[PDB]
């Protein structure tokens, strides 16, 4: 904690990085690491989306013969 | 498979009677070797005969299903077998609308085996793709909370039975038309997304009256759009309701007569109110409307949610039966994970038959990865999310956090570990550039060093 | 009163009856009331019954 | 025996009247909010007029 | 008065399907029609006031 | 009386009442082998049962 503190002006002097780890025991850990230890998880959602998705084969979906069986 | 299957299929009689000769007895032969598991006694009802797993809750005892199993196994053994000729298949499976056909007696299976063939997911893949999908739940002050815990299971799990590379919303609408926070929808993470979206509707009381319309209102456009992602293909929307009071028309012919919306609706529980004017509405906008009583959520999610999605595929599809890999997950067995590519097999006159599959050991995948001219690391990223990289083990990923209330314990593993590139190891942008680059898979040989700091054990280097 | 507000047990529904440490069952095709104390509680009936409790 | 009938038929009617009253209000409380979230059967819950009727 | 009393008990019968909180359908027309009923017995009470008052 | 409504009830119900586990399978011989019953209403906590059919 005062350790910590000291860390903080060390910092102000290493690198504090969040890390997630989707991974771990089920839960979606993060990990700061500096260049104190794993905790719980959380966050994500977002609002900016990002990551080009594609696909651009097959997509069959015209038809000529939707019969009308309908159900029942 | 394709081109035999098709052909007993053609020829397979199906006459009735039965009762003598089928399959039968319990054929018995201890083994053990590769690929793990002690080969020995397989039939619910390496070589000798084979393994013929059913869902537990259907019964070896219809006319439909021993029917099949005259017809599956009787040729599919040979040629299967024929196969094996050429080592090693390491689980060729077959999967038909009910039983699985397991080649070679790998032993099924106080556990109960809840486990299916419609909803696993490499089946999924193998029948129609991929989805523009929008639900609307009707949340309208009618539903009570029974229905609601019900309809709430029921988008619970139908997202998992959902595809897991294809787009989605829930719009929740009485009296108003509203959306879970999210508005683009969604490339799914499964994880993540499909978790939050869940969650979302983990809490979702019913309240207000149906502005019905309203909610088409957006519907449609919801799903109409243009701006980014949406991946275009089928596009169609759920209904899950009580039964609507109304024809909307107006709004279809208002935003739809090129009639690739779908609709699907599904009525629940008991309740009264009249099947007529959503029965109108599937039918009047090509879609196939079909109920959940209670309980049998399950397999009549599956049954017709895809199905009725492989018309365009039965009919002009047949050039199109290449195969189509699936995303790394599970063994159903302990096997480890595995990744499984499917093809579609289809009837003669019918609506389709049914989706073979192989699965490959990413094991013997790392097998064709040599590892000995270096010492640090492969990776292999799909077409989308996820590779098969060495930078991670074998455990389903997880939402978030949430210990169970011990209370109320006195649903096991669903899988795909789908992942991020991204997240699988450390952002750089100009690496984020690399694999948006080769997300779309147009550069080659393309390559370059990035300075970069990496993660190891439990501190960074760089 | 003080007996029907209240219930403690075990493992599978063979607690016994009327002997300290026993209490009223709902009334149910097996009957076990998870709570969970221990593996399973063992005994309400003044909503679980509904109200009929003497308090 | 019959002939009585003629005679208690009114009551009986009086007893419809008070079976109706009873009932739509019954409707438009109890099954004025009906829902009750787990778990079947439920059975008769004034989900519908007749419904109230026979319960 | 007695045939639109009888009006009263038809609607109402309906309006008690269905309910389940707020939704509702065709009552909800039937909704102003009560007041016309309203104010129909309310004329009455207008002949009410040449009737005999605390008589 | 009672050999009316038997009669009553024979010719109109005879075919009836061989009830299956649950509706979900409604033909009394398309029942067979067991049958799913999740305990409250969470759909984690299953159990099996060789159920159908019943008399
Ligand atoms: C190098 C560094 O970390 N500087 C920060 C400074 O910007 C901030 O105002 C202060 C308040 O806590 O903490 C320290
Ligand atoms: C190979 C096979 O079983 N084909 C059947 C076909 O014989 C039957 O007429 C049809 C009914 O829809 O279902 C399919
Ligand atoms: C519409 C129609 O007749 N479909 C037939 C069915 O009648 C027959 O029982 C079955 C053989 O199993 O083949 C199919
Ligand atoms: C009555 C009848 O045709 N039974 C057939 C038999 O002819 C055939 O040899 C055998 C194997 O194909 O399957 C069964
Ligand atoms: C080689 C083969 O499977 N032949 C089948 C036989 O097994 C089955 O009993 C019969 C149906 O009666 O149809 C034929
Ligand atoms: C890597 C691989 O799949 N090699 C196959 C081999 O297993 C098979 O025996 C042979 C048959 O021609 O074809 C090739
Ligand atoms: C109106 C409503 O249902 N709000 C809920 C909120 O109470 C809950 O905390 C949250 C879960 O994160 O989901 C939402
Ligand atoms: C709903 C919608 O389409 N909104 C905007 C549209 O008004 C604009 O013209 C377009 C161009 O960036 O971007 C988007
Ligand atoms: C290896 C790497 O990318 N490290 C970054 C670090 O440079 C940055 O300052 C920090 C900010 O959150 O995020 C992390
Ligand atoms: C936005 C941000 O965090 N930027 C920093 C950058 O200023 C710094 O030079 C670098 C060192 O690796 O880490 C990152
Ligand atoms: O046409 C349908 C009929 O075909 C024949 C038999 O399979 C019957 O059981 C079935 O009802």
């Amino acid at each position: 904690c005062i350790t910590e503190q000291t860390q903080y002006f060390f910092d102000n002097d290493d690198c504090g990085n969040c890390s997630r780890i989707f991974h771990v025991e089920k839960l979606m850990n993060t990990n700061l690491i500096f260049i104190p230890c794993d905790t719980r998880l959380l966050i994500q959602a977002e609002q900016t989306s990002d990551g080009p998705d594609p696909c651009d084969m097959v997509k069959q979906p015209r038809y000529r013969k939707g019969p009308d069986v309908c159900f029942d | 498979l394709a081109l035999e299957a098709e052909k007993v299929q053609a020829a397979h009689q199906w006459r009735e009677d039965f009762a003598s000769n089928e399959v039968v007895y319990y054929n018995a032969k201890d083994d053990l070797d590769p690929e793990k598991n002690d080969s020995e006694p397989g039939s619910q009802r390496s070589y000798q005969h084979a393994a013929v797993h059913i869902p537990t809750d259907i019964y070896e005892g219809s006319t439909i299903v021993l029917n099949e199993l005259n017809w599956t196994s009787a040729l599919d053994d040979v040629f299967k077998k024929n196969r094996e000729e050429d080592p090693s298949l390491l689980w060729q499976v077959f999967g038909s609308a009910t039983g699985l056909a397991r080649y070679y007696p790998a032993s099924p299976w106080n556990k109960i085996d809840l486990y299916d063939v419609r909803r696993r997911p490499w089946y999924i893949q193998g029948a129609a793709s991929p989805k523009d999908m929008l639900i609307l739940v009707d949340v309208s002050g009618s539903v009570s909370g029974l229905t609601l815990k019900l309809i709430r299971t029921s988008v619970s799990e139908m997202l998992e039975t959902l595809s897991d590379d294809d787009f989605v919303n829930v719009a929740s609408f009485n009296s108003n038309a509203q959306d879970v926070s999210c508005f683009q929808h969604l490339v799914q993470a499964n994880v993540r997304n499909k978790k939050v979206l869940k969650d979302a509707v983990n809490n979702i009381t019913a309240k207000g009256i149906t502005d019905y319309k309203k909610g088409f209102s957006f519907a449609f456009e919801q799903l109409l759009n243009y701006n980014v992602s949406r991946a275009n293909c089928n596009k169609i929307i759920m209904l899950f309701t009580d039964g609507g009071e109304e024809r909307a028309q107006e709004i279809f012919a208002k935003y739809n007569k090129d009639k690739k919306v779908r609709v699907f609706t599904f009525s629940v529980g008991q309740h009264n109110y009249d099947r007529g004017p959503i029965q109108w509405m599937a039918c009047e906008n090509k879609g196939y409307y079909y109920e959940i009583p209670s309980i049998g959520a399950i397999r009549i999610n599956t049954q017709e949610y895809l199905d009725v999605l492989g018309r365009p595929m039965v009919l002009a599809g047949d050039k199109a039966k290449q195969v189509q890999w699936t995303n790394v997950y599970l063994d159903a067995l302990e096997l480890g994970l595995v990744i499984t590519g499917t093809l579609p097999v289809f009837n003669i006159t019918g609506q389709f038959e049914n989706k073979t599959n192989l699965k490959n050991q990413l094991i013997l995948g790392v097998m064709g990865v040599d590892v000995s001219l270096e010492d640090i690391k492969r990776l292999t990223p799909r077409f989308t999310l996820c590779p098969n990289g060495y930078y991670f083990a074998i455990d389903p990923n997880g939402y978030v956090l949430l210990h169970p209330n011990l209370q109320p314990k006195p649903p096991k593993s669903q899988e795909p570990v789908t992942l991020d590139f991204l997240d699988a190891e450390l952002e750089n942008d100009i690496k984020v550039e690399i694999r948006n680059k080769m997300i779309d898979g147009e550069s080659g040989e393309k390559t370059f060093r990035t300075l970069v700091k990496s993660q190891d054990e439990r501190y960074i280097d760089k | 009163m003080h007996k029907t507000c209240y219930y403690i047990g075990t493992d599978i529904v063979a607690t016994v009856e009327n002997e300290k440490p026993s209490p009223c069952a709902r009334t149910g095709s097996g009957r076990p009331c998870t709570i969970n104390g221990s593996e399973c509680r063992g005994g309400w009936p003044g909503p679980n019954h509904g109200i009929t409790h003497f308090d | 025996l019959l002939n009585s009938i003629r005679s208690i038929a009114s009551l009986l009617l009086l007893l419809f009247l008070f079976i109706i009253i009873f009932a739509l209000l019954g409707m438009q409380l109890f099954g004025g909010r009906y829902d009750f979230e787990d778990t079947e059967v439920r059975r008769s819950n004034f989900d519908n007029f007749p419904q109230a009727l026979i319960s | 008065i007695l045939l639109t009393i009888f009006a009263n008990c038809v609607a109402l019968a309906v309006y008690l399907p269905m309910p389940e909180d707020d939704n509702n359908s065709l009552n909800l027309g039937l909704e102003k029609l009560e007041y016309f009923f309203l104010t129909v017995f309310s004329i009455e009470a207008a002949m009410k006031i040449i009737a005999y008052g605390f008589l | 009386l009672q050999f009316m409504f038997a009669c009553i009830g024979v010719q109109l119900f005879k075919g009836k009442f061989f009830s299956c586990n649950d509706l979900s399978k409604m033909t009394e011989e398309e029942c067979r082998g067991y049958y799913y019953v999740y305990k409250d209403g969470d759909p984690t906590q299953m159990e099996l049962r060789p159920r159908q059919w019943i008399h």
